[PDB]
């Protein structure tokens, strides 16, 4: 069921949406996103996995995060997967995406804020139940309180509304995980000639213990994660344990109890402890972003992606996909530090396509680097 | 006086040129003594019944306001960055 | 018994710091913070920090993680910063909800 939404409020904007069930194949959803709605295959997918809690980020940290994310996404064509609900970090991030879209003089690269929200958490769903192809449904925007129901953000251009699964109350999370896994196995460009595998990345902002299962499932699907240093929720636990260097059951139990005193369930605490241990067992898929120190989100994104790929395999072909990504963002220093450091042998035939991409994309630093490297 | 004035005289000429061009925008296309035809036509049209200073649709106006805000943010960020990389601040 | 308190004691070294107002504010906020952790207690200290236009001290001490600050909490303090010609505190309060 596909329909268009005409938001009514301060700014009149038109947005698309589709109702989808938990039994749907993600291939169909990706196909309709790419073709039916005319969205080009993204060069970068960033998924927000938090910010819906009662506690919110500081306005300075929120603004830094939104500015860094938009700046990193504007280099190429990026998708920002969030819950299409006007609340928390999602509202401000969608507003920043919309502001960048209006102010972008080059429509060649587009930052699209996709919204995946549960159907039962939609305010005035009957208003959009019409979905007349000739007349798009009119939807009013209201800043509801925390509660348990929100209104769709008008700044998200496209939506993926998922119905609740009668089996388990995790339909939206499973759908998000499946969509991320399916997107991670696609090609960046229209054809598989000079196109790379789509880099899918997840961002954590003040997670709750309920999302640990979904985070571990994503890690099992082998997609990198970025953790905010000063987020507030599970992000603090993860960054503290990684700073400590080693994780033990007592330490993580104590930290989880201190950060979430309201959570008092022995089985739940043990399950969360096991989930955290298995999550940290990977490590190469985990990365810390500290806006106070680095504040360069694109640098952290590239470092996380190349770290994940390098941990995956040592073949030079694996780095070549990462090398193209490093070229695309004109981060020659990151490429020199990570890809071109001793271990990886690089033949002339290997660098032919990458040299073409650097030459035709007006990146002279990479041209010099490739000439200097055989 | 010539040496002191020339630079300000150029700017003042540009400022005056704005007003003169605005003045020629509304002027009838027929030079006098012909201008009487234009005056009679204008009076008859008034009795019977602007490239600059234009009004834009709501969507375009909002887009331009957001674009100007983005440009202002970029300009302020550039100023802050250039101040941070200054020799004095580095010292 | 005097040193048992500690939070009420502060050292001023004119050779090193020589900024008496900074030490005074630090001592006052330290005493109040040791007294209680309620945000209302810091609000009286926040107004004092505003009055001396010491935005750095306020950011270091009052606005560091521990103390939650609601919009209704900052209304009066925002008014004081706005009407007292302190722009740094206006920026800080706007950035803080």
């Amino acid at each position: 069921r596909l329909g268009d939404i005409d938001f009514t409020g301060v700014s009149r904007t038109r947005g698309k949406f589709v109702r989808v069930t938990s039994s749907t194949d993600p291939a169909e959803i990706y196909q309709i996103l790419t073709k039916q709605w005319g969205l080009a295959p993204p060069h970068l997918v960033v998924a927000l996995m938090g910010g819906d809690e009662v506690a919110q980020l500081k306005p300075w940290l929120r603004d830094t995060l939104r500015k860094g994310l938009v700046k990193a996404a504007q280099s190429t064509g990026a998708w920002i997967l969030t819950s299409g609900l006007r609340f928390g970090i999602t509202k401000n991030l969608g507003q920043a995406v919309r502001d960048h879209s209006l102010a972008s003089t080059s429509p060649k690269v587009r930052v699209v804020a996709i919204g995946i929200a549960p159907w039962n958490m939609i305010q005035n769903r009957d208003l959009l139940l019409s979905a007349k192809p000739d007349h798009p449904a009119t939807y009013p925007t209201e800043d509801l309180p925390y509660g348990a129901v929100y209104s769709l953000d008008c700044n998200h251009s496209h939506f993926i509304l998922v119905d609740e699964d009668p089996k388990r109350p995790g339909a939206t999370g499973e759908m998000r995980v499946k969509m991320l896994k399916h997107i991670s196995l696609q090609r960046t460009g229209y054809g598989g000639t000079g196109s790379i595998e789509i880099p899918v990345l997840c961002l954590l902002v003040h997670g709750e213990p309920r999302i640990l299962q979904k985070m571990y499932k994503n890690i099992q699907n082998s997609i990198p994660w970025l953790i905010l240093a000063g987020s507030g929720g599970v992000a603090d636990i993860l960054v503290t344990l990684m700073d400590r260097g080693c994780w033990d059951a007592d330490i993580v139990q104590e930290l989880l109890i201190n950060t979430f005193p309201d959570g008092l369930h022995s089985t739940e605490i043990t399950s969360w402890t096991k989930l955290i241990q298995r999550i940290l067992d990977h490590g190469h898929l985990l990365t810390v972003h500290d806006p106070e120190q680095d504040s360069e989100l694109d640098t952290v994104i590239l470092k996380a992606l190349v770290k994940a790929c390098k941990s995956q395999s040592q073949e030079a072909q694996d780095f070549l996909d990462a090398l193209k990504l490093a070229v695309a963002w004109n981060r020659v220093d990151i490429a020199k530090s990570e890809i071109f450091s001793g271990d990886v042998q690089w033949s002339a035939q290997d660098l032919e396509e990458v040299m073409m991409e650097a030459l035709v994309n007006d990146k002279p630093d990479f041209v010099r680097l490739f000439v200097d490297n055989g | 006086t010539f040496q002191v004035v020339q630079e300000n005289a150029d700017i003042f000429w540009k400022f005056q040129r704005y007003n003169l061009i605005v003045e020629y925008h509304s002027r009838p296309a027929l030079a006098p003594p012909f201008i009487i035809i234009s005056h009679i036509t204008q009076a008859l049209l008034s009795f019977i019944k602007d490239l600059l200073e234009r009004e834009l649709p709501s969507g375009l106006d909002q887009k331009l306001m957001t674009w100007e805000t983005v440009q202002k943010e970029n300009y302020l960020a550039k100023l802050e960055h250039e101040h941070r990389e200054s020799s004095g601040e580095r010292l």
